[PDB]
């Protein structure tokens, strides 16, 4: 089977620049390589096919260029609508591989996590549970590490969370983590900590609350 | 003009078997043939096969022989394809593509029109429905110039979820994380953002709505 990688998983990019998105196969492909590119929200459409051959209506700000098993898509000139994913292929032999995608994000300036702790509410006490929570919210960049301390120890374990898209109005990254306990483990600990580590700061800033204190 | 325009999802339990469509118009169907694609998410796209309506050629993937089945309607410009036996790693997107005018071998050939896409979550587990809990600011939180206040919305099945703070008022300041199922059971999440000059001062209320339960919960935070 060919292999195709795309080496670079995501580019982050800052408009009007140069990006070149780049695909490399396992076997020669003699020039049999098309770039397909995912809009948000599902839509793949084809820009170039056989290299460097551009497609009816994908704007001239796109190009490719490659030979053997190294090609490259040029987006000259980056443009708001090229926020998407692009797909490569090969043609050379059946089956029709792919690679992973390389998604383009936008550059903006630094963002700090408006960070939230929350405790464990009555009502899924009285269900017999405990979900202490944490918001990392509107950040730039994508990167951040999360860090739970129950009490002065750090826990992975039940902490499961969920990212964000880059938002389409402001471009930054929101972030859940759930910490999923049982009325008895979270009765048997105080002070409950959610903890950011992010580009934008030199100090970790550590969210808490004391249980009972409350 | 030319579309192909795919069938609308579909949930379906485990073992089981789908049939997808793909109406294709604005050519003669005969002349271009189909691929099917998939996409499990965040994972590349990938190839499952090909058919073509009027040289009487079929070639599939390898790894997808074992569980498919591409055919056709002729006449209703239709192709559907057949995936049986139906287990957890086949839940994922499935575009047709059609193919350009040529053939196929050392290419003459790139998929140059894709359809919406299918979906197809398959699970073995029944319509549970929502669990809304607030998650109101951690006691002794030195009180901020803003607050953020959030919905966990724990376990229920399908999704179609929907969360809407004060009944829709609050469209900005809002981040709804999206669901991810642990086992069986998704879970989602919903903060607002107000000044302190907005609550507890007043009425926020989260609003979670999954109709496929006839589930309407709201909630005084």
């Amino acid at each position: 089977d060919i292999q195709m990688t795309q080496t670079t998983s995501s580019l982050s990019a800052s408009l009007g620049d140069r990006v070149t998105i780049s695909c490399r196969a396992s076997q020669d492909i003699s020039n049999y390589l098309n770039w397909y590119q995912q809009k948000p929200d599902g839509t793949v459409k084809l820009l170039i096919y056989y290299t460097s051959r551009l497609h009816s209506g994908v704007p001239s700000r796109f190009s490719g260029s490659g030979s053997g098993t190294d090609y490259s898509l040029t987006i000259s000139n980056l443009e708001h609508e090229d926020i998407a994913t692009y797909f490569c292929q090969q043609g050379s032999t059946l089956p029709r591989t792919f690679g992973g995608g390389t998604k383009l994000e936008i550059k903006r300036a630094d963002a700090a996590p408006t960070v939230s702790i929350f405790p464990p509410s009555s009502e899924q006490l009285t269900s017999g549970g405990a979900s202490v929570v944490c918001f990392l919210n509107n950040f730039y960049p994508k990167d951040i590490n999360v860090k739970w301390k129950i009490d002065g120890s750090e826990r992975q374990n039940g902490v499961l969370n969920s990212w964000t898209d880059q938002d389409s109005k402001d471009s930054t990254y929101s972030m859940s983590s759930t910490l999923t306990l049982t009325k008895d483990e979270y009765e048997r600990h105080n002070s409950y900590t959610c903890e950011a580590t992010h580009k934008t700061s030199t100090s970790p800033i550590v969210k808490s609350f004391n249980r009972n204190e409350c | 003009q030319v579309q192909l325009q795919q069938s609308g999802a579909e949930l379906v339990r485990a073992g089981s078997s789908v049939k997808m469509s793909c109406k294709a118009s604005g050519y003669t169907f005969t002349s271009y043939g189909v691929n099917w694609v998939k996409q499990r998410p965040g994972q590349g796209l990938e190839w499952i096969g090909y058919i073509n309506p009027g040289k009487g050629y079929l070639s599939y993937n390898e790894k997808f022989k074992g569980k498919t089945t591409l055919t056709v309607d002729r006449s209703s410009s239709t192709a559907y394809m057949q995936l049986r036996s139906l287990t957890s790693e086949d839940a994922a997107v499935y575009f047709c593509a059609r193919s350009f005018y040529g053939g196929s071998d050392l290419a003459v050939y790139y998929f140059d029109s894709w359809g919406q896409g299918t979906t197809l979550t398959v699970s073995s587990a029944k319509t549970t429905p929502p669990s809304v809990y607030p998650l109101a600011p951690g006691c002794g939180d030195t009180t901020g110039s803003s607050v953020t206040l959030g919905c966990l919305v724990k376990g229920y099945f399908p999704e179609s979820v929907t969360v809407t703070w004060n009944s829709g008022s609050l469209s900005s300041s809002v981040h709804t994380f999206p669901a991810l199922l642990q086992s069986a059971l998704y879970t989602m999440s919903s903060s607002v953002t107000v000044p302190s000059s907005t609550w507890p001062s007043q009425t926020v209320t989260c609003s979670v709505a999954h109709p496929a339960s006839s589930t309407t919960v709201d909630k005084k935070l």
